[PDB]
């Protein structure tokens, strides 16, 4: 089962963040997992890299296959408590992936 | 470069295939597959074109053995079939 | 329990079975990445959020993996080889060799 | 960022610190986990400062005790000294 992206909510309650974290309650974050067999597919992204690894993986048992990652990340925003306590607004960089490939 | 050429996939398929078709800058691929304890199975799909020359050449020892062939026209690997060595 | 880091790779064309179509280098440093990702990913494993809030859920729901070590930086070689009409091109390859690794 | 704070490191130390120490932009840390055994570990090192929140906060609830600290003094860490949350449970 190839390498792709899942579903993950991140619901800051349950994880305890809800009392820094004033906004979102949560969000779709996602992840990503599976195989990055050979050949690599066009979908995958791989890097030469991975790709030189894959092919060596299946000739060298000790060497690890490539492995499924974010690919492509966006951000987003919340309203959060600073380090003093209070309301701040931040853009936070590469928080929901939005592809996956082998790495 | 944009995707320009259709493959058929059949264990490769992206997520988002189109009647067992994918499309690619790069090469539509056809592999044969042996595994540890007999049963063969048949593999195809679309390789990227980054990377596809060490992709499209052939391997020498693996621990079971297989083989690959690519080409470059719209729907060219049905009309492939690799054979092992 | 040991760190995502990188290690030593050397790839031998020959082993690999391009010693035909590749006429130069025999071979090259690739080195690759391996290792665990625990709590907390500390400053060198160049982590994203994202993998900083997967690596915490991961701990609190066990179904969600870790992280993963992987390359984070990739430097190019460049190789000559044997084309289809046997030619002798140069060219240079991309992300061929892992600079560094991180948690991802 | 350039990385303008200086940390011990314990097990989370860069491949290539010296005298046990490392740099960063972010925080130093001294965390205390405990393992299957009842063993308990001292690690500590340096936090980028991207994800610092999510880290230094931690999660009440991991599978595994823990306590993580964090300061922002070159060297701080060294006097931080997490402890286990109490088993407190029904
Ligand atoms: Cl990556």
């Amino acid at each position: 089962s190839s390498c792709k992206r899942h579903p993950l909510y991140v619901d800051f309650s349950d994880v305890g963040w809800n009392d820094w974290i004033v906004a979102p309650p949560g969000y779709h974050a996602f992840y990503c997992h599976g195989e990055c067999p050979f050949p690599l597919a066009d979908h995958l992204n791989s890097t030469n890299h991975a790709i030189v690894q894959t092919l060596v993986n299946s000739v060298n048992s000790k060497i690890p296959k490539a492995c499924c990652v974010p690919t492509e990340l966006s951000a987003i925003s919340m309203l959060y408590l600073d380090e003093n306590e209070k309301v701040v607004l931040k853009n936070y960089q590469d928080m929901v992936v939005e592809g996956c490939g082998c790495r | 470069t944009l995707p320009f050429l259709k493959c058929y996939c059949s264990h490769h398929c992206p997520e988002d295939a189109i009647n067992n078709t994918c499309i690619t800058n790069g090469h539509c691929f056809t592999m044969i597959e042996e595994d540890d304890q007999g049963e063969t199975t048949l593999t195809s799909g679309c390789l990227g074109l980054e990377g596809s020359d060490f992709q499209c050449r052939d391997t020498p020892i693996p621990h079971q053995r297989r083989s690959i062939e690519c080409c470059r026209t719209n729907l060219c690997n049905q009309y492939l079939q690799p054979t092992l060595p």
